[PDB]
């Protein structure tokens, strides 16, 4: 009795029903081993910098000093102009642009001719 | 499973120094601070006062300003300002 | 993604499975003794077979249990409040303010509170003290060059203190 | 809220929700006694004392802590740290 | 599914409305003239109610 | 105006229902209230939408009010699981619910009966949108039913609270202010409701099962 | 009620639609029969500013009730009878309204099944 | 006028030969003398606008701008310690007259009578500016923001010289008045489009516009808090007062001409909202707030309305004032932390009691807060267009929900939750700080009570 | 600070509901509850708790003299 | 003194906040008493709603046919 849980990009797939956590090969342990090797020396490193009592500013985390010259100024190198990045761009740069642009040419070309021709609720339109 | 007896005695030193930091961070020398109708008379009084000057002679000498929804007047009154009556509505019958 | 090991166990993760099922039946069922009824029927349906000597009979039960589990939740569970989620959940998270400060006062206000920061200043000659020699040295003693744990050793040594204890004990007291 | 609790209030309670436990009996219950290694209860039913210390206190805690309590004077240790019982 | 029902079943009550069996309401004088927009001398316009 | 009105009461009405926490079914309910002022604008009767205002203030207030004195009584548990036992721990605040949760529906001649029973017979004596109105009649239902529920989960069952109780209402502030929110939605709706200038034309001409048709809904 | 269940499940003619209610014409099956008395002296209703849709057949006693009520405030419970006795007159109000509208409904039912099956 | 010009060089020989430790309190007092004195201007009466000289005169756009920067002099000179405090007396005097220098070109610059005399004290606006960021710094590419600022600033500034000697020898003087007074229609031919091109480009390039507005942010993250300031509120304003004055020649072909510009600045208004909403680098999200702003002046100055001229001079006065003291409380907070991060330094609720309630009241400022200025100026910006078309408001709504979503994101997420308790160096809030922020505040809700001043020339 | 801590074995397995849920699981084979937790809960000032209709109607028990009194007034 | 926890039973009661929570649901039910049989019962109509108009051909103006 089960809908099998399809996943989505936003319905995350939790920890319990994987199902690939329950047919193990041994590189996967291996890899779990690790990675609390990992955890652990970055832990041991960090509370060494972290409970001196001489110490007065900021830990200086890499990881975030790290990520964000990566977010704001290592975007523009690399970069090289695809037809993908060239067709993206001109798409979110210029079409909605001229999109909104034909909508208010007609807007304002509608609303001048009649205007010409006068029949508009103007019989008070003080504050233009 | 269980504890591994390192993690036991490692935790019974954090019981002790948990409590005797704990025990420490009461304050108590008995003395742990030291330094080194008016009412209603009052607002309902004073702001009477500036309001009801205020609303007389600024208010009351700029023109259009404070305008009030007339009084309603029927059939059976008698205008109290010049005086004067108020016709009576007629017969009632058919009800 | 534990401190103390890597996988957690079989036996851990039906442990777990036990102790979410049985909590979302208690959120499930109220009365309690309907829920206390069909407490004992969940702990006889492990009951029934639990003695199995094979391992991946076993995994196979597990992941039908989380699957027909994951079928019978409950959305809105009762959790606690001061668990993750909760009503609360560091409702009290306004007057945490740690002891690193109240060094930054005044001498005035030191001078209205004249007991309470001489045993500061005796706690913190002490953490000043015992910190170079014995904690680096047990901290750089027993590791190898990856340590591969996160457990502790206690200080069992001679004399003083466990290392890394300072912002562990001098944590605020949850209920300020 | 204002609750006065201490070591004494927490000990006598936690001892007497276990005491009151069906498949245990109060002849041979200390303070200091194992669950599996002299009471001789499963570990399914230590799951469901914890669940029982749980549902009384008000307060989760977490299967990180709750393998390894296995005895009534690490369980009265370690709610009187969750809940800093001193003044 | 639940939305487009609601806003179906919303238009199959706006082209089928629903009224208790009433006439309209009567007004004295005019359809209520002179305490419409106006025109005091322009149009006195001719209507009549009856009894019934 | 009345559809969304509509719309806004059927929704958060069946959204009332199966819900486990005190504050978000009072949220529910009154969204419901505000679905039915609308539905009170998208008729031409705004002033029986004011006077709607008036006595849910006094009674969503005396609720809240009410609620909040339980939380804080029962360390913060806040949740429907978990709640039960109250009706003799100490029976002012049960009292106060029994006679909000009372004043919710249309009960015949208390605070709650004037505005919205007014507001539901001159929604039926009306060229309505046919549909609204038994969007309106369905959800006065479904708040007749979590009223029931919400008395029944809080007051009446098997009390399932943990131990060491401090039940506590010996306290001057907590009893001044339901004491005076009480005597407020008990007479102020009908001191409001009664010596007001008729801005409208009121209906008064019903047939039968129309204007019987309120307390029928919230009886059934 | 049951006229809807007519208008929506039955025949498009015999029901009659509303808010387009005078069809047949006045003085049909009447003759001289009018009254339409209205007492209520437009000049002194300007002068009591009521609300517009209020200015209507039996506004007289809204007139008594207003005069009553103001003229007697702190009697919380003053005006009773004249406040009924315009719900009286209110209620023959939508008593000549319905009068109309089965007057209309007879009308167009016989008389146009009477024409449209003997044309 | 001159009577302002000539004590701006008598306090610069003051900044030399004050002594040691003395060069503080005689600058910040005597700029406040000359602030006050400067608020003794307002004299400006119905008709006519007023004339201290052939060479200077003061329209009632310029009266609120002028006392602007003699405002914001002293609270920027009180501003520029704590990170220029160590250094040396020689350099440290250096930029206290570079600042004095830089508040004489742009008295300069807003009370120029002249289109030719208004270029040349625009571009010496734009010269001590270079100087301030590149050798105050503090960051690395502080050379590259330094340079795109000089580039694009001439580039786009330069034929505008060209059209203005070709007025200048076309149609006689270039006073205001007779180049008022005399300013004939000039139809849709090309050499118009052109000239008009060149003008309002080389102010759409100081705005900045969308298509040219990576101009800014640089010059904003990667410069001191006197440079930031300055540049932000005096030459955006600035660029905007430029544009305000010589929009009275050109009349008939911003009609035809003018639709682009409007839509870049639009959906760059929508797009750059976005884009200060999701960054890092606590600094920049008020920089795109700046030209998200300063669009919205943009299409407020180019449609032609009275109520749009009105409302656009009272959003670029309340705007100068919230963008320069949200500047502050940032470098107040990267002093406290030397981050420039967001996600970093958490907490401060907590922690500093009192600084709350001014990131509070500069988030709600920022926030369009109703009786406030900056509300005023978009209030009357939102019904000027909406009688330029009935279907662009829908931007505009979007643009204030989106503002108010990005600045309340910058209250809650620096300021709200958490410290997280490894910082231990941050003082308490010294005077200096505070008083800054008693000097950014007050006036704008003292003129909150009275803005019949900011407002314009069509008042 | 006493609170004297009512002891156990004051109650028994008695509480009806409990009595009869374990005799229904009895009577299915398992015999092992968690049984004498839940007493406390349906003894005392508690068990015979009123029901829906009485409590709504647990107005006029000083009700209807009063409204007689001031009828007859 | 005040009140005090008490441990697994059911808790005390001051006779003062019972008697005014009965005093308030009590004048609660006379309300609805002394306001439902005195002075409106508006449950009924208060109108007789009629028939159909009259149920009489011949009046109201129809011909006979
Ligand atoms: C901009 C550039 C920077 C300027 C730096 C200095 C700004 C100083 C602004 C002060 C504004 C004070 C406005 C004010 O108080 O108006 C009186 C305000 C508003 O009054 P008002 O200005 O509308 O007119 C009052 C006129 N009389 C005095 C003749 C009646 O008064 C109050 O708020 C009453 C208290
Ligand atoms: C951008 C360059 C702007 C140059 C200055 C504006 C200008 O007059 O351009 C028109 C100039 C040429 O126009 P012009 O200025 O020679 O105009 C001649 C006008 N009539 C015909 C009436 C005598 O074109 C360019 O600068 C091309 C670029």
């Amino acid at each position: 009795s089960f809908p099998k849980y399809e996943p989505s990009r936003l319905a995350s797939l939790p920890t319990t029903l994987d199902p690939a956590e329950y047919d193990i090969s041994s590189e996967t342990r291996k890899a779990q081993a690790e990675r609390l090797a990992i955890r652990s020396r970055l832990k041991r490193e960090y509370q060494l910098q972290y409970n001196d009592p001489s110490r007065r500013g900021v830990v200086e985390d890499p990881a975030l000093i790290r990520w964000t010259c990566a977010r704001s100024a290592n975007v523009y190198p690399n970069f090289r102009p695809n037809t993908k990045t060239s067709l993206l761009g001109a798409l979110f740069g210029i079409g909605p642009l001229i999109f909104w642009y034909y909508v208010f040419k007609t807007d304002r070309d509608r609303k001048e001719k009649l205007i010409q021709e006068g029949k508009l609720d103007r019989t008070f339109n003080i504050s233009y | 499973s269980g504890y591994t007896p390192d993690e036991k005695l490692r935790l019974q030193q954090l019981r002790e120094l948990r409590r005797r930091w704990l025990k420490d961070q009461e304050l108590s020398p008995r003395e742990p601070v030291l330094p080194p109708s008016i009412f209603a008379f009052t607002h309902v009084l004073i702001p009477v006062w500036i309001i009801h000057y205020y609303l007389k002679y600024h208010v009351t000498t700029k023109p259009y300003t404070i305008v009030e929804k007339k009084p309603r007047i029927f059939p059976g009154d008698t205008i109290l300002e010049t005086g004067e009556v108020i016709p009576p509505m007629k017969e009632f019958p058919d009800q | 993604f534990l401190p103390s090991a890597a996988y957690l166990t079989h036996q851990q993760k039906v442990l777990q499975l036990y102790k979410r099922a049985l909590r979302h039946l208690e959120s499930r069922c109220v009365h309690r003794d309907k829920y206390r009824y069909f407490a004992c029927l969940l702990r006889a349906r492990f009951d029934e077979h639990k003695n199995e000597k094979d391992m991946v009979k076993a995994t196979q039960l597990l992941r039908e249990a989380e699957k027909e589990f994951w079928h019978g939740q409950h959305p809105q569970p009762y959790i606690f409040p001061e668990s993750p989620g909760g009503t609360s959940y560091e409702r009290y998270e306004c007057y945490k303010v740690p002891e690193w400060c109240l060094d930054d006062w005044h001498p005035s206000e030191k001078a209205m509170y004249p007991d309470y920061f001489a045993k500061r200043e005796q706690w913190k000659k002490l953490r000043r003290e015992s910190w170079e020699r014995e904690v680096k040295q047990l901290q750089e003693e027993t590791p190898v060059g990856g340590p591969r744990t996160e457990a502790l050793p206690p200080a069992r040594k001679q004399g003083d203190l466990p290392p890394l204890w300072w912002h562990i004990v001098t944590r605020p007291r949850e209920r300020p | 809220d204002a609750p006065p609790l201490t070591l004494e209030g927490i000990k006598d309670r936690v001892l007497y929700v276990l005491k009151l436990y069906d498949k245990i009996d109060p002849e041979k219950l200390s303070v200091n006694s194992h669950f599996m290694k002299d009471l001789g209860l499963d570990s399914l039913d230590q799951v469901e004392i914890i669940m029982a210390m749980e549902d009384e206190f008000g307060f989760e805690i977490p299967d990180i802590d709750a393998e390894k309590l296995m005895c009534p004077q690490e369980i009265v240790d370690y709610i009187a740290d969750k809940k800093d019982v001193y003044e | 599914g639940f939305v487009a029902f609601m806003l179906f079943m919303f238009w199959v009550g706006e082209t089928y409305p629903t009224y208790q069996p009433v006439g309209p309401k009567q007004y004295p004088y005019n359809n209520l003239y002179l305490e419409r927009g106006g025109d005091p001398n322009k149009e006195p316009e001719p209507v009549v109610h009856y009894e019934i | 105006m009345l559809c969304l009105g509509a719309m806004t009461t059927l929704f958060t009405a069946m959204c009332a229902l199966t819900q486990n926490d005190i504050k978000k079914i009072i949220a529910f309910s009154t969204s419901s209230q505000l679905g039915l002022m609308m539905v009170t604008i998208g008729i031409n009767q705004p002033h029986l939408a004011f006077l709607h205002i008036c006595t849910h203030a006094f009674f969503k207030a005396m609720l809240f009010m009410c609620s909040g004195s339980i939380i804080h009584s029962l360390n913060d548990e806040q949740d429907i699981r978990k709640m039960g036992g109250l009706f003799k721990a100490m029976p002012f605040t049960t009292t106060a619910l029994i006679i909000g949760s009372l004043a919710l529906t249309g009960m015949p001649f208390l605070t709650g009966f004037y505005s919205k029973d007014l507001i539901i017979e001159s929604a039926n004596t009306s060229y309505t949108n046919a549909w609204a109105l038994l969007m309106t009649l369905v959800a006065t239902s479904f708040t007749a039913i979590y009223s029931t529920r919400i008395i029944f989960f809080a007051l009446l069952g098997q009390p399932r609270f943990p131990t060491l109780i401090n039940i506590n209402e010996n306290n001057p502030f907590l009893i001044n202010s339901i004491k005076r929110l009480l005597i407020g939605s008990l007479f102020a709706g009908f001191i409001i409701s009664n010596n007001i200038p008729p801005m409208t034309i009121p209906q008064m001409t019903m047939p039968h099962y129309l204007k019987m048709t309120a307390l029928t809904v919230t009886i059934l | 009620g049951a006229h809807l269940a007519r208008r929506y499940l039955g025949d498009a003619s015999v029901e009659p639609e509303p808010l387009r209610m005078p069809t047949f014409p006045p003085d049909y099956g009447f003759p001289e029969r009018k009254e339409r008395e209205m007492v209520a002296t437009q000049q002194e209703m300007n002068d009591a500013q009521l609300v517009l849709q209020q200015r209507d057949y039996c506004a007289h006693y809204l007139i008594r009730f207003l005069k009553c009520k103001r003229d007697s405030f702190p009697n919380f419970l003053a005006c009773k009878h004249e406040q009924h006795d315009w719900d009286y007159c209110e209620h023959l109000d939508y008593v000549k309204r319905m009068k109309e509208f089965e007057r209309e409904r007879r009308l167009l039912q016989r008389k146009k099944r009477r024409e449209q099956r003997e044309a | 006028m001159l009577k302002y010009i000539i004590p701006t060089m008598m306090l610069m020989p003051l900044t030399w030969l004050s002594k040691n430790s003395m060069i503080w309190i005689n600058t910040t007092l005597h700029s406040l003398l000359i602030s006050l004195t400067s608020l003794l201007l307002l004299n400006q009466f119905g008709d006519n606008s007023l004339n201290f000289s052939l060479t200077f005169f003061s329209d009632s756009l310029s009266t609120p701008l002028l006392i602007l920067t003699m405002w914001l002099l002293p609270l920027m000179l009180m501003a520029s310690q704590h990170h220029l405090s160590k250094e040396n007396l020689a350099r440290k005097k250096l930029f206290i007259s570079m600042l004095i220098l830089l508040q004489l070109f742009l008295i300069m610059t807003f009370t120029a009578t002249e289109l030719i005399f208004f270029y040349i004290m625009f571009e010496a606006t734009l010269v001590p500016t270079l100087i301030i960021i590149t050798r105050w710094g503090n960051q690395t590419e502080r050379l590259n923001a330094g340079l795109y600022f000089l580039f694009y600033t001439l580039a786009g500034s330069l034929p505008l010289l060209v059209a203005l000697i070709y007025i200048q020898n076309t149609m006689g003087s270039l006073n205001f008045l007779i180049l008022q007074y005399w300013v004939q229609p000039m139809p849709n031919s090309w050499s118009n489009t052109f000239m008009w091109l060149a003008c309002m480009m080389a102010f759409m390039v100081k705005m900045p516009l969308y298509g040219l507005h990576l101009w800014l942010p640089k010059a904003h993250v990667e410069a001191p808090i006197a440079g930031s300031m300055v540049l932000a509120a005096i030459l955006l304003k600035l660029g905007g007062y430029g544009m305000m004055r010589i929009t009275l020649l050109l009349n008939p072909i911003t009609d035809f001409m003018a639709y682009p510009f409007i839509m870049l600045s639009l959906w760059g208004m929508i797009m750059t909202s976005s884009i200060c909403l999701r960054q890092t680098d606590l600094k920049s999200l008020i920089a795109y707030s700046s030209v998200s702003h300063m669009a919205l002046v943009i299409v407020a100055i180019l449609i032609q309305t009275p109520w749009s001229y009105m409302g656009a001079t009272a959003l670029m006065i309340a705007h100068g004032l919230t963008s320069s003291m949200l500047f502050c409380l940032a470098n107040s907070n990267y002093e406290r932390v030397h981050s420039r991060t967001m996600i970093l330094a958490r907490g401060l609720q907590t922690l500093l009691p009192l600084m709350a309630a001014w990131w509070l009241l500069a988030s709600l400022t920022n926030l369009a807060l109703p009786p406030s200025i900056n509300l005023i100026g978009e209030l009357f910006v939102v019904m000027s267009t909406f009688s330029w078309s009935n279907i662009t408001i829908i931007l505009m709504g979007l643009n204030m929900v989106i503002t108010a979503l990005y600045s309340l994101y910058m209250l809650i997420t620096t300021q709200r939750g958490k410290h997280t308790h490894h910082i231990n160096n941050i003082l308490p809030s010294f005077t200096r700080e505070n008083a800054l922020m008693s000097l950014h505040m007050l006036p704008l809700l003292l003129l909150s009570l009275n803005p019949k001043i900011i407002l314009g020339p069509l008042y | 600070s006493k609170m004297e801590l009512p002891d156990y074995k004051q109650w028994k397995i008695e509480g009806t509901p409990l009595e009869t849920v374990q005799e229904k699981l009895a009577a299915r084979g398992l015999r092992d509850p968690w049984g004498r937790n839940e007493a406390w809960r349906y003894m005392g000032g508690f068990a015979n708790n009123v029901s829906f209709v009485g409590a709504l109607l647990k107005g006029f028990k000083w009700g209807f003299a009063a409204f007689v009194v001031a009828v007859g007034a | 003194a005040h009140i005090e926890p008490r441990y697994r039973q059911f808790p005390q009661l001051t006779r003062s906040q019972v008697i005014q929570a009965e005093f308030f649901s009590a004048t609660m039910w006379f309300w609805i008493l002394w306001r439902f049989w005195h002075d409106s019962d508006a449950v009924l109509g208060h109108f007789p709603y009629p028939d159909p108009s009259q149920w009489t051909d011949e009046e109201l103006g129809i011909p006979p046919d």
